[PDB]
RNA sequence: GGGCUCCGGAAACCGCGGCGC
RNA sequence: GCGCUUCGCUCCCGGAGCCCACACUA
RNA sequence: GGAGCGUGCGGUUU
């Protein structure tokens, strides 16, 4: 598990947007700064250098994450 | 539809006037065609007129 | 001067193999100088498709109305999408191939599901310029390589509140609803595609040449009924246009018949060619009258196609020109 | 034996289904 | 209620017809 | 009584 990025905001459709330096992949476990499972992925998209990871969360509370470093469990 | 063009100038826009250009903009997508083309007859009459035929 | 140049655009140098080679005017038919019927036989319509019908219906209609035996299109557009759609005719239909890999250019209306400050919109738009990701990875498939897609430019002409108007250049199979939706996700608010309209498909531009079903049909009747070619003539492009972007080689009149009869093309038959050609890539073989003969794949580098003297240099794959036009000239001596 | 062209690999329905106004 | 569900292209299988061509040096 | 681009299935008029 390496870091993923700071959460820029919550997408009105239902996704956490963490902006990134490297590319993850579909169905990677994403966690919190204390290994607290956050969600799974559905999209990376945009500049192959510095992409965007879009997260579809699976805990009921989504918006709590704005402005946090959501680490990416292997 | 919403997408528009200077006829004389070709630039695209949403506005009904050309930003820095002459005339009034037209809907970008071309008008719809039916294979029957029930009225082409008329149209061609028109067109002949407009371009000496 | 410009911000809008694709890979098709890049001007490729002519390298001359035989300085002297010259074409006898008697054989063949130079494109923009061939009888109306033959012009149709080997021609392509740069059509401004309307929204509503599917890409093929339109074709189907054209076929029907012009009384052709065959027609077809390269690169289908969704029924709601209008804009540049080239329609290939009769003996020309197969050319279409050429266009599929070729670059696209579009005009698009992006509706937003939420208010983002204007200043920050043209900023997140920017970063989508260059090598972009078009599908997520790590599956079962422990891959090499990846699904990068090239976006040549993003130009934002206008932006009122929630609606965003921008022009964009893109590589071959860049799914366009898919792109807006992604920037949507990225801005958060979410977005979709109000309208879209293709301004370019490779050599095919939104220009003096681009014709609607309406003028088309009508110019047709002007010819058939009033006996007036020019209008209907100026409506059909030659097929040679469908390759304007491609690498070309030009071949002595002697060579043509062989190729039209399906011979592969060997080094001594090349009068001149394009620089920068590499192995196994689509190439168009032209007569010195700049008419197309066939498509093949390069067997040699252009860079040395001229240094060598014997051997084969294009597996000829598609014969467009009729055998008729050029005499059999391999009636040699030894 | 090797290539290239052209003609095949069905058409006219009616019933369900799917897609869009 | 109207329209569409494929014009075509590639691949395979099967004919029929041209050809076997290193490019005639003015 | 052929596959795919592409959504198809049931019956009748070669
Ligand atoms: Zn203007």
């Amino acid at each position: 598990m390496k870091r993923l990025g700071k959460v820029l905001h919550y997408a009105k459709q239902g996704f956490l947007i963490v902006r990134t330096n490297w590319v993850p992949s579909l169905n990677d476990r994403v966690v919190d700064k204390r290994l607290q499972f956050v969600g799974i992925v559905k999209d990376v998209f945009g500049p192959v250098k510095m992409p965007y990871v879009a997260i579809k969360p699976k805990v009921s509370n989504p918006e709590i994450y704005v402005g946090e470093v959501l680490y990416v469990d292997e | 539809f919403r997408i528009r063009k200077c006829p004389k100038c070709g630039r695209y826009t949403l506005k009904e006037v050309c930003p820095v250009c002459g005339e009034k903009t037209k809907v970008a997508h071309p008008p719809r065609f039916s294979p029957e083309d029930p009225y082409g007859e008329y149209r061609r009459r028109w067109k002949r007129e407009v371009l000496g035929i | 001067e410009v911000r809008r140049i694709l890979p098709a655009d890049i001007k490729r140098e002519v390298l001359i193999k035989d300085e002297n080679a010259e074409t006898n005017p008697d054989w063949g038919f130079p494109p923009e100088k061939r009888p109306i019927e033959m012009h149709i036989q080997f021609g392509v319509i740069n059509l401004d498709k309307p929204p509503g019908p599917t890409s093929h219906e339109v074709v189907a209609w054209i076929k029907k109305i012009l009384n052709l035996e065959k027609a077809g299109h390269g690169g289908t557009l969704a029924p709601k999408v209008s804009g540049v759609l080239p329609v290939a005719l009769e003996k020309a239909t197969r050319v279409v191939q050429a266009l599929l890999p070729a670059g696209k250019e579009y005009v698009a209306l992006m509706h937003l599901h939420g208010d983002v400050p204007e200043d920050k919109i043209i900023q997140v738009m920017k970063e989508f310029e260059g090598e972009i990701i078009q599908r997520p990875p790590l599956r079962s498939a422990v891959k090499r390589r990846l699904r990068t897609r090239k976006v040549y430019y993003i130009e934002v002409l206008e932006i009122e509140g929630r609606d965003v108007l921008f022009r964009v250049g893109v590589e071959a199979g860049t799914y366009i609803r898919s792109l807006i939706h992604h920037i949507g996700l990225a801005l958060g608010v979410g977005a979709h595609m109000s309208e879209l309209r293709r301004t370019r498909s490779g050599p095919f531009k939104e220009d003096e040449t681009l014709i609607t079903l309406h003028d088309l049909v009508d110019y047709y009747y002007f010819w058939k009924e009033d006996g007036i070619e020019e209008y209907f003539r100026k409506a059909i492009q030659p097929m040679e246009k469908a390759v304007e972007h491609l690498p070309k080689v030009w071949i002595k009149d002697s060579a043509v018949a062989a190729v039209t009869h399906g011979a592969d093309l060997a080094v001594p038959g090349i009068a001149k060619l394009h620089a920068g050609i590499k192995r196994g890539d689509l190439v168009a073989i032209m007569t010195l009258k700049d008419e197309l003969v066939a498509l093949g794949k390069a067997m040699m580098t252009s860079q040395e196609m001229l240094e060598k003297t014997k051997g084969i240099a294009v597996d000829v794959e598609k014969v467009f020109m009729p055998r008729d036009w050029y005499p059999k000239l391999w009636e040699k001596r030894d």
